[PDB]
């Protein structure tokens, strides 16, 4: 929308989120990384 | 006392009876997935529903649930005597810092 | 899953008490883990949780800057460490093993609590 | 939860202040901060914002690109860092606690206020 | 100032007294949550009520609020010589950056 | 707000030529940017618009295909790469920063722009 | 030009004079808010009006606008010397793929 | 790349059996390696991974706490320890070269698997 | 079987013939690369095709496939005798804690 | 092949001659920083821009880069005889094994 | 900074072949090293990484298993073992020696190179 | 002094008091293992605590303790008339050129 | 010069005076502590501040400072004409191989 | 703790000289040293480095392979040895002893250094 109402946005809840996946993620490369 | 659940439901070896508990926007109606604990007397809660209609493969099929706007739903069907026992919902209110949030908790006796 | 609760017992109001979930059956170090509690009578109360590596703690409201959530991966071990204990935090706490579905989350394996009692 | 004030005092106009809050009780690092400040006499002006992470600053316009808000998690503390002070900048200024409803914000706690003065 | 409050506002301690709170489409009507604030003289300003009704649990029963299209308010009913204060209202305003805004304020005088 | 502009000058048609809006006075991340230009003899045609993280990247047709709007935050500055200039591009460029009241969008701050000429 | 515009308006010092500005469906009547920018023969065209009605503490009281329908409006009162400059209004078309347009542009030569 | 399977054969339930993959022609320290299993008649049960530094291990939940996984760098070989069998571990076990594409990842290289029989 | 192939497909030496796997929002419609396996009636399972659309090496342009939504697909043309076999797609699943996931399978016979 | 570059530009002496590199999400919109090495007909190639724009002391304000999106490029201004010279990008691909990646490489004519 | 390359010369396919570089002006055990080739009328392909203290090496996967990378840093000499040579591997081999700037690394110090030759 | 320990902590026989010791990421975050020494009035410090838990075969079972995060902590049980001393913790501080780093120690008072 | 530095400052006797330090995403906002350092016009320099906000015994409460992002400074209350003298900050850049990097340094002169 | 250097002087360019820092108060073979050096009107340069042991030594990079930096233990003495000296180089040359903070380090004594001119 060209025509959308820009910029970052005040009113926000910056108060970390505590509603996330709590466990370790078995979803990363798993190989040793040459950089 | 975040989900609203009714103190007692009750029914007959063979009967269904439902389990309901209601929330509003902030933890149902919210897109937020709604669980079941199911506690015996003696011990800790056992999770009997996950992702509103999933369950652990040691939960026979006798229990299912649902979900639609603000309202979740437990159903018990084929009702046994070994049934008593206190349901609870589990969802995650967005207005609270907490993880999860926990109805009343419901009693279920059946009338054998 | 295996979850071993220990360390209720009774204390005098205003004193610590420290509780311990020991674990096995399981990788530890893999999973977050989650505090709940039920006062006699009560239904079920969410109390805290801790992310596998510590780094998030969070707690209810009404017992945050008074508890403490801690873990010792090392000892495949949980810790709730509670100061101040007040008579409204008599219960059976329960340890229980994170998990998580899509939008929301749930414990799925629960230890079998211990009774701790504030009293005169 | 228990915000400190401090870091009031008279500034010469065209001089900077640098006023910081202290907190406890609570876990600092989970939650964002905000500054308001009320001049005497006057009513209660929002100044600004900073996120639990640093992640977003955000200013009144009256005092933005004048005034820098910034945090030390280890420290437990929020500082306000006010370059170029202008008389019109006397006032109380306060800290409060981040937190939110559901369609817009508010502070929950909040702290005593310190004076900072701003004249020749 | 972007939330219209009454300078003053008065009555005897036993009676009811309102202060109103009125916005533009931009911070009332915008549908944004409208919360009160409470100071006394040598303090900071507390939270009385959030979520336009909500209200902690160190707040009496006495505080009370609403709102409706761009109106809003708190009540104070059963009055105290205790209640005496300069209440605010706070809000956020589409068309700005800050985060939070807020009424003008209003002063509760107890003629008792 | 500050908004300062280079980069114009005399360029052959078929080349490129590039400019800048370099920012001050408020937080540049904070903010999407506009280009708009005014070819000498005529009313103001708008360029191009890139929001406060590049999310967003909008086009007047008569430029969409020659010209690119990009930002580098680290920087504060505002970038508008022209390629294939034709004579017909000739214009003072200004930019300006993004800004809407309820419906539609506006500039809330003019930089002075810098000419760009497109000529044999 | 995509708004309508008047190419002149005139006036001695001291008067008022008007400047229209006038659109469609997609851009006036449309329900997009028409701003004005005041283009000083030796700068950019600075925001005038805002709001259809509001302006910048940057531009003198002698400037307001107005709107109704597709009719966008700007009044100039107290005509000064320093008031030539090309106006125009500026609003969205609904059928652009950019972000703004603006109308012709309308000169006012002050005639003194 | 050589990727080769050893030690299966037939466990009455309840008892051990330890699986090795000896590799060759690549850096084995570089690689993170997995497991899968292919039951006589099923498609294919993805088991376990290790991280090439041993840093991380994942386990199916149909095997977390019956097996274990680990690696020996000098002798390039991986290996997985499975305790109490049961009826319904009998498979083709096969080791795997780890691979990540970017969003999720793959096995690239395969060995050939060995068969473990629990019965009786 | 967390990804839906159908059992069995087939088709004539010369002909096109697909197989496809139907996810869900938690695995194709989140994002997470389609991978394929092929595996040969005495063998061990091969790479066929990668994150989408890539064939290593040694795989011969008669296999292609797409990724759209919750669906991928691969395809086989100009089918040959040496293509019957067992086709497998695999992925990640959000809310599974295993790092692959894989369809049920499906064989290609070839009508020869 | 990772990088793409064109094979060939050109231009007289005195023009300004640009050299694209275009890359994807792996290896530029990825956020890998791109580096540029020029070789002459009969020598070993050395390290012309570094860190998108920088360069060793050694090379003339002739040559400037950039950086945006999937995008690169190197600018030869003034462009002399002596510049005619075989120049590569190179970056890194997240999905490759390797450490450096480089494009095809670009040969630069100066049409004396 | 000088950097050698010693050793090329034509093999028959299936042949072995020892590639090294001498070195000085500079401390070579502080430094990590590449090497990369041009098969005549292409473009550069990266070959090999070797860290400081030869810790750690990766190659490029056209060459894993194939080719072996070390060093001595007591000699200041780097050397590329390349063994069954193909037609595939005739090229021009240069060392390199590592920087690293922020999110990628580059070369800036090549040698001259020297020529490897497979033919029948 | 670089661990901060309370001046003095007290309490009846028969209590359980318990004394801290708080650092930084340079001497207990950092993971350096706390020891803790009793000191009786008229002689030398003896360990009492060992390895943050462990103790030697000369300390009655009335004193164990822990760490966590930044801090560690000497608890006493079965408060003795005969335990009044002073505590001191003792580790590592990478910051500073010497092996041990003490508190400033507490002296632990017996209300008898 | 890596970190920048003001060529000069200067103030009365008894004014405050703040020199600045501004680096970057590799030697200042990169979690590297910055040090200062004083130069008398005629020796060696002296150690001022270390680790952000730390000083030597040999330091008057008079200096002090701090870092924030990639903007570090140093303030000097209660100028004396013994302060004259130049100031220089220290950090450690990632890009470079040198285990110190250093500004420009800033001459403070005192308007006696 | 005094720091005591010698060893300056001019010499033509292309020429060596040989500088040296004689320390006491402290044991010198537990602290790695620093040289950094002044030209005249000019900020300070960060010459060179030398762990204690003397296993590591870095230079900067305008001198490495020109100078070089060693140490002997039993004499408590730091030497910089610089060959080929450049106009360039002309410099107050100080030696410092190395500290360390947390994330970087930083000289805590210095000594008062001497002048190398280097001209013809």
């Amino acid at each position: 929308d060209p025509n959308a109402n820009p910029n970052v946005d005040p009113n926000a809840n910056p108060n970390v989120d505590p509603n996330a996946n709590p466990n370790v993620d078995p979803n990363a490369n798993p190989n040793a990384n040459p950089n | 006392s975040v989900l609203t659940q009714p103190p007692s439901v009750s029914g007959a070896p063979g009967q269904t009876v439902t389990i309901s508990c209601t929330g509003g926007s902030s933890n149902i109606g919210a897109g937020y997935d709604v669980h079941w604990y199911q506690q015996l007397p003696g011990t800790a809660p056992k999770l009997l529903i996950y992702g509103n209609i999933n369950r652990p493969s040691g939960v026979p099929d006798r229990f299912s649930g649902s979900k639609s706007g603000t309202s979740a739903s437990l159903a018990i069907t084929g009702l046994q005597a070994e049934d008593e026992a206190d349901y609870y919902c589990q969802s995650y209110d967005r207005r609270l810092s907490g993880s999860w949030v926990f109805g009343g908790g419901t009693k279920l006796t059946v009338l054998g | 899953v295996q979850l071993v609760e220990s360390g209720g017992g009774v204390v005098p109001p205003g004193r610590s008490l420290r509780l311990s979930c020991a674990t096995s059956g399981f990788t530890f170090s893999n999973y977050g883990m989650h505090w709940v509690r039920q006062a006699p009578g009560k239904g079920l109360e969410w109390v805290a949780i801790i992310w596998y590596d510590g780094s998030r703690n969070f707690y209810a409201a009404s017992v945050e800057g008074r508890f403490t959530i801690s873990r010792d991966n090392s000892k495949n071990t949980l810790y709730l460490q509670m100061n101040s204990l007040r008579v409204e935090d008599t219960a059976v706490y329960y340890c229980a093993r994170a998990a998580y579905y899509d939008t929301s989350g749930y414990g799925d394996y629960w230890g079998q609590g211990t009774l701790v009692t504030v009293s005169s």
